[PDB]
């Protein structure tokens, strides 16, 4: 009977003896799973053909509402996606940081272990805007050589906004289109009118294909102020690929999405650390 | 009792570990606990220690041991109160008036101030016998530094009267003669009611009845120096031979109605939970001893009296697998249990057991000491004539 | 001139020559990161002595603000820490969900794979509170055995409140304290008083020592209404341990937090998916 | 062009891959391209293979090489129209009634059928010259299975032969008798217009005036047997001596307003990208040759004529590091370029370049075959009587 029976209450204090869950699966975080879902849904509704001009971009300003000059402030304390159609984030991180930031990335890009992993490029261009009678055409003109480098109608699909209260900076993630120009004969055409918007981008870039990310340390002087801004573009080949084959190898799309966001972070966090 | 103040961030703290370091003139308060620790009283300790020196005896207070740190801040200038607990953490209490008294004016104090003094207390909850209402309290038993001066290397004796005159006098009287220019007074403070060794008789009689919380007897040595971090051969903690104890899983060995054999084992390696995975498939242990083996080795046998039978008889739960706690009772050598620790998985690692085996023989009863009374009291006079 | 100058247009065929990041580290999530900081700094302010009756419980409810009946609702759409001091979360899952949930768990805690990893436990108790002249004492009486199983002054430190928008349930995380009366029998002398509260709990329990997590599927009848609440506990030794060896092995405190928070999810998510 | 059907599932690809293994008695249809894949032509070959046999020539159609596979499903019964691309991938076209005519009646086709038939093709697009209307079209040059019968191990003459009567005649009749029974037919079918060796003269003079595309001549031996997977030492592909060409990274060795030296370097290892990092720390290459070495060694000088210097003059862009693509004119031995490649990073790996240096010698001008027209015919007239 019972005095004989093996003490089976070897469980009410069994807890004192590391599977990453009671499942052993790693559930996609709340925010991550969106950016995925989102990014995804968005790609879909852009027609197939146009699909090759996917700029998936990520910037840093301060999210600023319709109803204030001051930076936005919900009652939340950890990064979350901020649904407010009125909300507007204008990219512009501080110089003193901008300065310090580039150095870190660059030093960090020539480390003994990250030899064949980072490719740094300086460019100094002129982006010009151009209009009909409405369509808006960007055009690259080099300054040292003066030579059309990228000729597009930049359109815009959807954006996300990432309130980052624990950080000095929020993030607009923009999935938008580079539609190359209709005409067979236009890069010449619009070199007709003195451009109705002109800017100067001394841009320093930082590829890394190991995650499919490329990083931009852009000093733009518009014609009175001059803004310094920071961007993390994702290699459209790979992005289009991991979409192209979702159903099949599903976790390609997941793993590349988070790397994108992990990269979003390291910067955003560092960019917050450097402060003081 | 829940801590008097609170620590600040770790950074704000850090500064102070340092602030103590030179007042002791050793980095030790970086991470090592500056308060002297007491090493278990041995028999070998009578004719070596308790015969060729001098001793003091008060009870081990079971309160929260915290030493006292009082410093004015050339950060921006104020006496801060500080609490230095079991790991090197630093708490900060409200208003205290700690000074000196260089002149005379009973008044003199209201302006004076204590800087960089290190005293040793213990924090109790206190039951006022006439009225029953409780207060928090602080009872201090040693000091190792006075107003920037390092009172470590001093003979206990002095260190104490130095804590008497310089630290208590101001406090107490400032509260007799100005009972209102201090409401900022978070708790209370008194000095530990000391007593010389040969009064174990006069000590022991208290312990059970005192208005606080207390397990044991404490020996502190008169003409011996103090300590910063770590333990010391000369400070002596006494425990009830009883108090010492461990959690014995008991597995039953028996080949049907009255008492059978109850053997008590010690888990080793990692095979307990291992076994638990193959323990639910049970009929009874008979065949399990093949897999039970790599964790359990019985060096014991309890004892169940005929009354002590009629209490485990009506109430039960499955036994062959349980956990028990018990001390080798001295007037037998036999070890009856007083509690079962369901509250834990198993027993204890054998090493961790043998260390407790160690202390039980070295346990020297109250009656093993109330015999030494007249004998330290005979030698200790002899010293006064032989020196 | 130009000819002499090196062909810099080395940018258009530059994508042709899947790391966690452009660092190969994994940046801990913004939530995770903070909960970690919280869980830490908190235990810290709790004295080292009591620090062993520590309870980091996790509860399902609907974060409700003081300014109104409704579930709260800031303008955000991924999970985040809800900073508001009039907000309060009252656990009370839907009975119908609650039924479906336990079976998902009893099921999942018995499949052919997960053998001796899951141990399930029934207790049907009868919790009494008690006064003096203010201290309050929880006392757990059994209903089959009728015997004292937990004698405690459940006292509270801080809570975190986690507004989970994309889900039909929010989360409290209460790291509170489980203070006994010392071993002398007040539970026998506690008749100079009758209780000022009486609940009845048909709690059923799944522990999982392989993460460090117990799942309390708990029916409480009160003495009108009964409430069907759901909680998750973290194996406090494991906790206190990763805490103890902070400074040394960080990794361990970390993966022990996230796997705590990863269990929240599976449930918080499953719970939402079983509406309908 | 765009492929007339689609692939079906991966399993449902595996299934057919199996049927195909057995139909030609080798399971290679697991992976490799069933159809025959030609080897590159040589002067060496002339005496070797075109001298010792009886050979064929047609132009190399530049479509989407796609075999035809027609079988009648022993899953659910009905005829299937299937397509096998360069990677072994299977396409599913709509309505086609592939038959026979074993009896006589001019209806016969309508219930009769084709089973086990593998015929190797080129899917071109097709301009009408009298009208200008373009149309999707499939052309056939060899067949290695007709009506379950493996026509591999048999000579070409007889491989081509059967395919005429067997597959095409009943396609053609069926389409010629009853135009209406089949609009289900998505695209037209025709025989590859075969001609023998001794007609290159008659061939090339047509080569440039064909409605579809043709990037060389292709050569087939009559008397010889076909092949399962991969290459075959007697099936030959002709291309322009000009066709093969490579990307050269142009770098500039120089000491000022009239042309200097333009040395063409080839990237080895993985140092080109690594160059670009410090390339933007330039004035001009003079010093940069230092690291750059790590990725660049040159062999040739280009050739810019005097109405060709003026042309690159007025329009320009930075050069000491662009890329150029050029056939070695066999009339001069040097190599004129016919486009740059901006759209390409470097030039090409030393090894992956070496392999092409080979071919440009192996070619063999058009006349450098034409000259031999009468010498396979003389040598054919000989085999005609010698046997």
């Amino acid at each position: 009977p019972i005095w004989a029976q093996k003490w089976k209450p070897t469980i009410k204090a069994l807890q004192s003896i590391i599977d990453p869950s009671f499942l052993n699966i790693i559930p996609d975080d709340d925010l991550t799973k969106s950016v995925q879902d989102w990014v995804y849904a968005t790609i879909y509704s852009i027609a197939p053909e146009l699909r090759s001009f996917i700029e998936l971009e990520m910037k840093f300003g301060v999210i600023i509402d319709a109803k204030g000059p001051d930076r936005v402030n919900p009652p939340v304390s950890s990064q979350c996606v901020f649904t407010e159609l009125d909300a507007h984030l204008t990219p512009n991180i501080d110089a003193s940081l901008f300065k310090e930031l580039s150095k870190y990335i660059r030093g960090i890009s020539e480390v003994t272990e990250n030899t064949g992993k980072f490719s740094i490029i300086e460019s100094q261009t002129r982006d010009s805007v151009y209009r009909v009678g409405p369509r808006f055409l960007r055009m690259s003109t080099d300054i040292k050589t003066g030579r059309v480098g990228q000729f597009i109608e930049k359109r815009h699909v959807a954006q996300l906004l990432l309130y980052s209260p624990k950080d000095s900076y929020d993030v607009k993630i923009s999935l938008n289109l580079e539609l190359p120009v209709p005409d067979n004969d236009p890069p010449e055409k619009y070199k007709s009118q003195s451009p109705i918007s002109e800017r100067t981008k001394d841009r320093v870039s930082y590829i890394h294909n190991d995650s499919c990310t490329r990083i931009d340390i852009t000093k733009v002087e518009n014609h009175s102020e001059t803004t310094h801004e920071v961007e993390l573009e994702i290699n459209t080949p790979a992005l289009l690929n991991a979409f192209d084959n979702i159903t099949n190898d599903s976790k390609e799309y997941a793993s590349l999405i988070r790397t994108f966001l992990n990269n979003g972070t390291i910067i955003r966090r560092k960019l917050s650390s450097l402060s003081y | 009792p829940e801590i008097p103040g609170l620590i600040q961030p770790g950074n704000v703290t850090q500064d102070l570990k340092m602030m103590v370091c030179k007042l002791l003139n050793s980095p030790k308060p970086t991470k090592t606990f500056p308060g002297s620790q007491p090493v278990s009283f041995q028999h070998s300790d009578v004719e070596e220690k308790l015969l060729a020196h001098d001793y003091y005896v008060c009870e081990k207070t079971d309160g929260l041991r915290v030493l006292m740190f009082i410093v004015i801040n050339p950060v921006t200038g104020e006496q801060g109160c500080f609490m230095i607990d079991r790991e090197n953490n630093y708490y900060l209490v409200n208003g205290f008036r700690f000074p000196r008294l260089p002149q005379k004016k009973k008044e003199e104090l209201l302006e004076t101030l204590q800087d960089g003094t290190l005293l040793d207390g213990e924090l109790v909850i206190q039951t006022n016998p006439m009225t029953k209402l409780q207060e928090l309290r602080y009872l201090m038993f040693d000091c190792l530094a006075i107003n920037g001066r390092c009172l470590t290397q001093s003979p206990t004796s002095s260190r104490l009267a130095h804590l008497g005159k310089e630290f208590f006098k101001p406090y107490f009287d400032l509260r007799a003669a100005y009972p209102n220019r201090c409401t900022t007074f978070p708790f209370k403070i008194s000095m530990k009611h000391m007593d010389f060794s040969y009064q174990l008789v006069k000590v022991a009689k208290s312990l059970d009845k005192l208005p606080h919380l207390s397990d044991g007897l404490i020996f502190t040595p008169v003409k011996a120096p103090y300590t910063a971090g770590g333990k010391d051969s000369l400070l002596l903690k006494w425990k009830p031979e009883q108090e010492n104890t461990v959690d014995f899983k008991l597995i039953l060995d028996i080949p049907y109605d009255v008492k059978p054999v109850f053997s008590l084992y010690v888990w080793q390696g990692g095979a307990d939970v291992n076994s638990r995975l193959k323990h639910f498939d049970q009929p009874f242990d008979r065949k399990e001893f093949e897999i039970l083996e790599r964790t359990y080795r019985k060096f014991a046998e309890l004892s169940v009296s005929d009354e002590e039978w009629q209490n485990l008889k009506n109430l039960e739960q499955p036994l062959n697998g349980r956990i028990v706690e018990c001390a080798k009772n001295q007037e037998t050598g036999a070890w009856e249990m007083l509690r079962f620790r369901d509250d834990k998985l198993n027993g204890n690692h054998t090493s961790v057991v043998q260390k407790v085996l160690e202390s039980i023989n070295d346990s020297v009863s109250l009656e093993d000491l109330e015999e030494i009374v007249g004998d330290i009291k005979r030698c200790w006079d002899e010293r006064r004539a032989n020196m």
